[PDB]
């Protein structure tokens, strides 16, 4: 019997929201009588912008070449880059000769402000180069980025795959538990590149991520390995006419800085096992004098 | 129409656009090397390794039109949303003083190659003849391979985090929510 | 355990200011802990003492000029044209703005900074400040969901008196400004108790202990969903145990975050109130200098009981259950009983992962071993007491 | 001996999706 509905005060604020009680009175005794977008065309970006009439869009008022800040307004109606000849024998052929030592690029400097300021997009034929790079929502460089009982574990210990039971590398236990006694379950979180079972508890993970960068399983090769220094960064892989190039005829001493293609310009030498053992324990034997 | 970008410095750019915008870092204003070096070391280096039929008058013609073009096509495509405030700020800071804003000898080399791959965007939206063009991407595509053989000594590998010679400044909080903002 | 003096300061502008609607951070649990304190009858081993708003160049110790300027410079009807500095330091879009916000940060500050010198001068074992507790920001920032980082503020007004000083963070949202001013330097340890997932800082890792003279001297944890009592007395007691007995420090500054309570907007944590007294508990049994801080608690009951019986025992009284009428006694629970209840909610905790991060722990820590400053002007603020008992 | 990586290896890894990383 809460009964809310019933009483409803209307006399004062009500609904944690407040009426217009407040603002019904005008009495006081105290003076005794005496168009734009959502988006953007320059990085496709929503945000703060300025109001346009000789153009339909709408630009940020940090994206322009001339920036000005957002607080000291421009005096009278700022105007697009190309707004300003909007309203404006070619002019090319006396421009080309009206500067020196730059006859070649007159061309591409007469066209400078007949467009708008806008971010910088890699070109069609760049990013596509390496599979592992893809275009983004906004420009992000996607590389690998996408409280109940324990029925957690038999969502994750069971793939559906197969009808089979993935174990931890760690330790060779799966530790699902009893539905009686759920506290000695384990959650486990499979790899996103190999699919490689772990324990949260031999790895130091003490949640789930599934927003942003993909977890990485930590059995692969490192990312940014540091050895002045060295930083270590791949070379990628590239899928463009097969550019990656296969050439085993060494496979000795090879000193290819790591990025082996193992098998039973850019050049992603081929290695095989054997060479991999015989200068290991060279390296070994080395050690071993030294 | 499209110059043969050489894969390495494919993978530079990339490299540089995820350190703009998933490692959110930005280039060194003051830059220990900026366009004039590079072409510096570039009349230092190949001009006597080749004969002189008159090849010099427009090698120097085209580096003196890409230095022209580094200037105002810098505010127009490059600076990623990251470094419009870093843009800001440097024309405030060369304003202060009196200084006229010149902005060609802030940026380094990776501009300069962002603006080097940025060409054929632009080049086919204009009426420019297919005689100078070919030229223009031979002598670029010789560019090209000059920097491969130099890209260490230009884009070595290091990183902002424990040294001051990586050629890269980290964001800010405060930059990288203004930045962003608008 | 043993006597101690402890000192407790209070403004009452603390309680009067809403931060808006549909906002879980709120400081009107600072009021109804005060009047708790001072209906519960705790005044006969308690001195009051009122909090001076932060002067100006005092306040930009830790901050920049221009964010302190702009602090004291904001209000709900300029925002609109505070654009760059709103969006600047996350002020307005995640954190909004609000009639006495410069206010809020210098009585703040100056309760900080007022523990900080009662610390300083000796006349007071222990200071307890929970009209501060802004524990989640930065130099130049409002992240974290807060405004300033008095905590840090007090800390180093204290390095003249403590030159080793030890900082814990129990509560969810763990100090991210506290571990970041005090990374490269051992002269301050930051201990920070926290979720590995995604929070109001989001940072906080187990590999992140330090750099240069700061490292291995600033420890973090990452929990999970919800600790058991025994689960949290057994990562606490071994962990504190060895950092007092290996970083000997002078000083603790104490985070009685109430945001790790058993059911808030933004916590994930089950502590009743055995677990979340036994955090000041085991560091208060040491005996070395003190101050206990709290900012945390989204929810007013739950955080104004732990606060109420955190007062009651760090005094070494028995706190009873039962709540003595007050304007806000129809306020705490059903039954009306200074208990939180410890949630059904499942331990995601592992006894073997407790043991590996203690493992590690231990293996990273075996290989080491201004015209107003250090004043407590003030006022007691006793004359008058506030007490309706009557209907 | 030194030899006998190999086939350690062999038992103890199986599958050839880490063995390959363990290579590199």
């Amino acid at each position: 019997k809460k009964r809310p509905k019933r009483l409803s005060s209307q006399n004062v604020n009500y609904d944690l929201k407040r009426r217009k009680i407040i603002t019904s009175e005008g009495i006081e005794r105290s003076f005794k009588n005496e168009e734009n977008e959502d988006f953007c065309s320059a990085c496709n970006q929503s945000g703060s912008f300025l109001c346009c009439d000789t153009c339909p869009k709408s630009f940020h008022f940090l994206c322009l070449d001339p920036p000005i800040d957002p607080n000291n307004l421009p005096k009278g109606d700022w105007h697009c880059n190309e707004c300003k000849f909007k309203i404006f024998k070619k002019i090319e052929s006396n421009f080309i000769k009206q500067n020196n030592n730059v006859k070649i690029f007159a061309k591409l400097l007469f066209n400078i402000d007949s467009h708008n300021p806008k971010q910088f997009q890699l070109p069609n034929y760049i990013k596509e180069t390496f599979p592992a790079v893809k275009t983004g929502s906004r420009g992000q460089y996607s590389d690998e980025n996408d409280t109940k009982l324990d029925s957690y574990n038999p969502d994750t210990h069971i793939d559906s795959n197969s009808g089979k039971f993935l174990i931890c590398y760690k330790c060779n236990q799966t530790r699902l538990g009893s539905w009686s006694h759920p506290e000695n379950s384990r959650l486990i979180m499979t790899c996103d590149y190999c699919q490689t079972p772990w324990h949260l508890d031999c790895v130091p993970r003490a949640s789930f991520k599934n927003l942003g960068s993909k977890w990485k399983c930590p059995l692969h090769s490192p990312t940014k390995v540091y050895k002045n220094y060295k930083v270590w960064k791949k070379q990628r892989l590239i899928n463009k006419k097969n550019q990656l190039y296969y050439e085993p005829l060494q496979k000795i001493g090879y000193q290819n800085n790591g990025n082996i293609q193992i098998i039973p310009d850019f050049k992603i030498t081929q290695i095989d096992e054997n060479s991999i053992k015989y200068d290991f324990f060279d390296k070994i034997y080395k050690s071993k004098m030294v | 129409i499209s110059l043969q970008i050489p894969i390495k410095l494919k993978s530079v750019l990339v490299d540089d656009w995820e350190y703009v915008t998933k490692d959110k870092k930005i280039c060194r204003l003051p830059a220990d090397v900026t366009v004039e070096m590079v072409l510096n070391k570039y009349e230092h280096e190949v001009s006597q390794e080749l004969e002189s039929p008159g090849s010099q008058s427009q090698l120097s013609e085209y580096c003196a039109g890409l230095k022209l073009y580094f200037d105002k096509c810098l505010g127009n495509m490059l600076l990623y949303r990251l470094e419009r405030l870093q843009y800001d700020e440097l024309l405030k800071k060369s304003s202060k003083d009196q200084k006229p804003l010149v902005p060609i000898r802030i940026y380094g080399a990776i501009h300069l190659l962002r603006l080097i791959s940025v060409l054929p965007e632009l080049i086919s939206s204009t009426t420019m003849d297919l005689q100078s063009c070919q030229l223009l991407i031979k002598q670029t595509e010789d560019f090209l391979v000059w920097l491969l053989m130099h890209v260490d000594e230009y884009f070595n590998d290091k990183d902002p985090n424990r040294s001051d010679d990586a050629l890269y400044v980290n964001t800010s909080s405060q930059y990288e929510g203004v930045a962003l903002g608008m | 355990s043993d006597k101690r003096r402890v000192a407790y300061f209070y403004d009452a502008d603390v309680g009067n200011y809403a931060y808006g609607a549909g906002h879980p951070m709120k400081p009107h649990r600072i009021r109804m802990a005060h009047s708790l304190i001072m209906n519960y009858g705790l005044y006969k081993k308690m001195e009051i003492y009122r909090a001076k708003p932060a002067t100006k160049q005092e306040m930009c110790q830790f901050h920049t000029d221009e964010y302190i300027d702009f602090l004291s410079r904001v209000t709900p009807d300029n925002l609109e044209m505070f654009k760059r500095e709103s969006v600047k330091f996350n002020v307005g879009d995640d954190c909004p703005v609000f009639d006495g916000l410069y206010e809020y940060c210098s009585i703040s500050g100056g309760g900080s900074m007022e523990g900080a010198a009662r610390l300083n001068r000796g006349k007071c074992d222990v200071a307890v400040n929970y009209a501060g507790g802004l524990h989640h920001a930065k130099k130049s920032e409002a992240s974290g969901f807060c405004y300033l980082n008095d905590i840090v503020l007090g800390i180093i007004e204290l390095l003249r008196y403590h030159p080793r000083v030890l900082y814990i963070d129990i509560d969810v949202h763990h100090g991210d400004g506290v571990e970041e001013a005090f990374y490269t330097t051992d002269r301050v340890m930051t201990c920070s108790f926290h979720k590995y997932g995604e929070f109001f800082p989001g940072t906080g890792e187990l590999r992140d202990i330090g750099v240069g003279a700061g490292k291995n001297y600033a420890v973090n944890v990452p929990l999970r969903d919800g600790i058991d009592d025994a689960t949290y007395r057994s990562v606490f007691e071994p962990v504190i145990k060895k950092i007092m007995e290996w970083y000997q420090p002078s000083a603790v500054v104490l985070q009685c975050g109430g945001d790790s309570l058993s059911g808030d907007r933004l916590g994930c944590f089950n502590l009743s109130m055995e677990g979340h007294a036994n955090c000041v508990n085991y560091v208060k049994s040491f005996g070395i200098p003190m101050m206990v801080v709290g900012g945390g608690g989204y929810t007013m009951r739950n955080v104004a009981r732990t606060w109420c019986f955190e007062t009651g025992l760090l005094n070494n009284v028995v706190l009873d259950k039962d709540l003595p009428y007050n304007e806000y006694y129809e306020y705490y629970g059903p039954d009306y009983k200074l208990s939180v209840r410890p949630s059904n909610m499942f331990n995601v905790n592992t006894p073997e992962y407790l043991d590996k991060v203690m493992t590690n722990i231990f293996a990273n820590l075996e290989n080491t071993k201004e015209e107003d400053s250090a004043e407590a002007k003030d006022t007691k603020g006793g004359s008058q007491y506030a007490r309706d008992l009557h209907v | 001996e030194e030899v006998t990586f190999f086939e350690k290896a062999k038992r103890y890894i199986g599958n050839k999706h880490l063995y390959t990383e363990f290579l590199k």
